[PDB]
């Protein structure tokens, strides 16, 4: 009644060949689906008894195995076949695997930083947030710190990071610092030191509240 | 010369405790749901094909069977004798209808443990079978199946037991069949095992007659089922593709009885009813 | 011919009980399983629980087993779900799908319902200027964007200029606040040297609140 899918994540180029596996607890014979899901798109049905292959789905979409070991596997990687995939199991219950997330394979970019103060329309409500950008970068890995007068602060700030880029296959993160009119004016100097693979040294964009 | 009784037997729970341990090796269910537990294990889909099955006697002992014509099953017995084994008896587990059973030798034999009391199961022996066919068609709909026999035949059958109803319920009075009041899917409707798939066909056209060519029987199989064995539910594995196709004979009945009019309804549950069916001549006894 | 149709989106609080609607056609309704999964943003699909209308035998997820509830009226062909006790983790797309060719698989999904559990009512965001500067100038471009914070619920869709300016904008994700309202940042790289001469305006809609903006960057 349980399904182990991994990897978890797996990069590769286009025209490639991409193979992964599923584990099940229990012997489950050949009862596994495999699904296709992208961003804000609904799951569509690949594979259906472990191996048959539903009517429409592209040729290229291989899978075997048979009790407890599973595995998917791509002939050729094309433009659109980048996404997430799930084992399910199918003999009584319907339990999903964790899924596995393909992404495309670059070359190391380092992040472009940027912050912006607070507006005068926030200061004016009773809030202050800081936001720091870090634009177009690979892999997905990446450190955002914030550090008021020096002082490394936690538990007040929240990020997001944006899909994978189909222009340059990169990704942008967005850190948000959240604090109230008295607290924000308590203090000076407001810096978010980022540290990435594509970075020697951890850069730090900063900036004197007042200035 | 010696007592016989079919309800207080014991080579009935003999013979039950049995074939519960064959469908543990054969029929294994996927999930298993008794007392608040929720068990998963293997499914394998292995097809459910009944034999012949000789109960002997142990050593020390030795099985006793009972030559009457008429006998219901309780009081001392004219025409005993010593016997190795019983008949080949096939392990046919099902409700309101009895499937490759054996028949009476001379007429219909209607038993019961208490006539007078309404909660007691009425079993019914035909002295000739009436053959049904329910298969399932070949690869609509894969749970869709239905069942044939002839209307007739069936008829026939009806009436002459409404008889042995009368003949002793006394004449003056009307015997009307209905269709269960209520229940459990295997209980309201005729349920059996075939091809390894469990099917449940609806049972109104058999038992809705009244004193004043063919049957075609609508059924369904499923993959939830209330377990007979014991309390609770279980979940089988999907159903397979192939042709099912399974010819057997009806032999017996279950009736249940409860508008000052004698109304009798199809029985069913107690699968030890369908094992006293057959083993009502037979009894064990200790060598001395 | 053969689809699903659920129903719309809903807002619950802690501890309230939600029902879910999912209308079938194209296909005997009586005749098959009806399945339910969720997902939550960030995270898989998960498998709740499956139905036989004819009988209304039910199979729960072991998560979901004891506060959850399927049925199905064959008198109208749709099946509903019920779960109890919400929390704020129950906030998810709720999905109710089928096998109208038998092939023990989910070959059909219906459009999905996004139930928000929190504290927080209904309310529009509010958008902030993310005014551009030497803080965010690299060489020849600039950077700038909107700010949408405070609003409940999701979702929330953002442009540029009417859908003009798409190249080097990025939108990302909302983040839930532990105050139980959203929020979301838009950003754009556009040439500095146009930063004087060029106008900038975010376009952020919330339809759950009817809340319009359009919001003009400056530096
Ligand atoms: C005594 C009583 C009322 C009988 C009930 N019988 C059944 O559930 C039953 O016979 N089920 C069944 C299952 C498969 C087939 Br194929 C045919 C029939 C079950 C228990 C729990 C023993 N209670
Ligand atoms: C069966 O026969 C015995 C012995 O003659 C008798 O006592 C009993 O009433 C009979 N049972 C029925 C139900 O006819
Ligand atoms: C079966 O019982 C009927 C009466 O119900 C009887 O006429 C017939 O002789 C018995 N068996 C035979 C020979 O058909
Ligand atoms: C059968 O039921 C009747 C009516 O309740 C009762 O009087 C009689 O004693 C019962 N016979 C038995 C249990 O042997
Ligand atoms: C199946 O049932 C029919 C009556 O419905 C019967 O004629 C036939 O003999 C049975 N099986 C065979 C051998 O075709
Ligand atoms: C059995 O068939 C009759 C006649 O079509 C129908 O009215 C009834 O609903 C059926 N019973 C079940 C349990 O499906
Ligand atoms: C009854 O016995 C016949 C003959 O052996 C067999 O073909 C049929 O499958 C049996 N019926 C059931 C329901 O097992
Ligand atoms: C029904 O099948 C049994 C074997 O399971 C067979 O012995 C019997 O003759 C058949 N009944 C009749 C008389 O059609």
């Amino acid at each position: 009644i349980q399904m182990t899918q991994s990897p978890s994540s797996v990069s590769a180029s286009v025209g490639d060949r991409v193979t992964i596996t599923c584990r099940a607890s229990q012997d489950i014979s050949t009862w596994l689906a495999w699904y296709q899901q992208k961003p804000g798109k609904a799951p569509k049905l690949l594979i259906y008894a472990a191996s048959t292959l539903q009517s429409g789905v592209p040729s290229r979409f291989s899978g075997s195995g048979s009790g407890t070991d599973f595995s998917l596997t791509i002939n050729s990687l094309q433009p659109e076949d980048f996404a997430t995939y799930y084992c399910q199991q199918a003999n009584s219950f319907f339990t999903f695997g964790g899924g596995t997330k393909v992404e495309i394979k670059r070359t190391v970019a380092a992040p472009s930083v940027f912050i912006f103060p607070p507006s005068d329309e926030q200061l004016k409500s009773g809030t202050a947030s800081v936001v720091c950008l870090l634009n177009n970068f690979y892999p997905r890995e990446a450190k955002v710190q914030w550090k008021v007068d020096n002082a490394l602060q936690s538990g007040n700030s929240q990020e997001s990071v944006t899909e994978q880029d189909s222009k340059d296959s990169t990704y942008s993160l967005s850190s948000t610092l959240t604090l109230s009119k008295a607290d924000y004016e308590k203090h000076k100097l407001y810096a978010c030191e980022v540290t990435h693979q594509g970075l020697s040294s951890p850069v730090t964009k900063s900036f004197n509240r007042g200035e | 010369t010696e007592n016989f009784n079919m309800w207080k037997n014991n080579m009935v729970e003999q013979m039950h405790e049995d074939i519960i341990s064959l469908w543990d090796q054969s029929l294994k269910p996927c999930v298993k749901l008794t007392g608040g537990s929720v068990i998963t294990q293997a499914c394998p889909k292995v097809s459910f094909e009944p034999i012949p099955i000789h109960y002997c006697a142990p050593a020390g002992f030795a099985i006793l069977k009972c030559n009457d014509k008429k006998f219901n099953g309780t009081g001392p017995c004219t025409n005993v004798s010593t016997v190795q084994c019983t008949h080949g008896i096939r392990p046919v587990v099902s409700t309101q209808l009895l499937l490759n059973g054996s028949l009476a030798e001379e007429e219909i034999v209607i038993r019961s443990e208490n006539f007078t009391n309404n909660a007691k199961t009425i079993i019914v022996q035909l002295n000739e079978s009436v053959v049904i066919n329910c298969t399932r068609p070949n690869n609509g709909d894969i749970r869709q199946a239905h069942c044939n026999l002839s209307k007739t035949q069936w008829e026939n059958t009806l009436e002459q037991i409404a008889i042995k109803l009368k003949e002793q319920f006394g004449n003056n009075k009307t015997i009307i069949f209905n269709p269960s009041s209520g229940g459990d899917p295997e209980i309201v409707t005729h349920s059996f095992n075939c091809g390894g798939e469990f099917f449940y066909c609806n049972s109104t056209q058999l038992f809705t007659w009244n004193d004043t060519r063919n049957i075609t029987l609508p059924c369904r199989i499923k993959q939830i089922i209330n377990m007979w064995q014991e309390v609770g539910k279980a979940m089988y594995a999907p159903p397979i593709r192939g042709q099912i196709r399974c010819s057997s004979n009806i032999t017996g009945l279950l009736l249940t009885r409860d508008n000052g009019t004698e109304i009798f309804r199809p029985g069913g549950g107690d699968m030890r009813d369908n094992w006293r069916s057959e083993l009502y001549k037979y009894k064990v006894v200790k060598i001395e | 011919e053969v689809q699903l149709v659920q129903s719309g989106a809903e807002v619950k609080k802690p501890g309230a009980t939600v029902k879910i609607s999912c209308k079938a056609s194209g296909y005997t309704f009586s005749d098959f399983y009806m399945y339910w999964v969720r997902q939550a943003p960030g995270k898989g699909l998960e498998w709740m629980g499956l139905i036989d209308p004819e009988d209304a035998d039910t199979m729960y997820a072991e998560k979901f087993r004891g506060r959850v509830t399927i049925t199905a009226d064959t008198s109208t062909d749709t099946g509903y779900l019920e779960l109890s006790s919400l929390r704020s983790e129950d906030t998810a797309v709720y999905y109710c799908a089928a096998d109208p060719w038998e092939l023990n698989a989910f070959n059909v999904w219906g459009q999905g319902t996004l139930v928000s559990v929190s504290s927080a009512s209904t309310k529009g965001p509010s958008v902030f200027p993310l005014a551009p500067s030497s803080k965010s100038t690299s060489g020849g471009t600039a950077a700038l964007g909107c700010l949408v914070k405070d609003y409940f619920p999701e979702p929330v869709t953002v442009s540029w200029n009417s859908g003009a300016l798409t190249s080097g904008v990025h939108t990302f994700p909302a983040v839930l606040q532990s105050s139980g309202l959203y929020s979301l940042s838009s950003v754009v790289t556009v040439p500095s040297s146009s930063l004087g001469t060029q106008t900038y305006i975010c376009n952020v809609n919330h339809k759950p609140s009817n809340t319009k903006v359009d919001k003009k960057v400056e530096p």
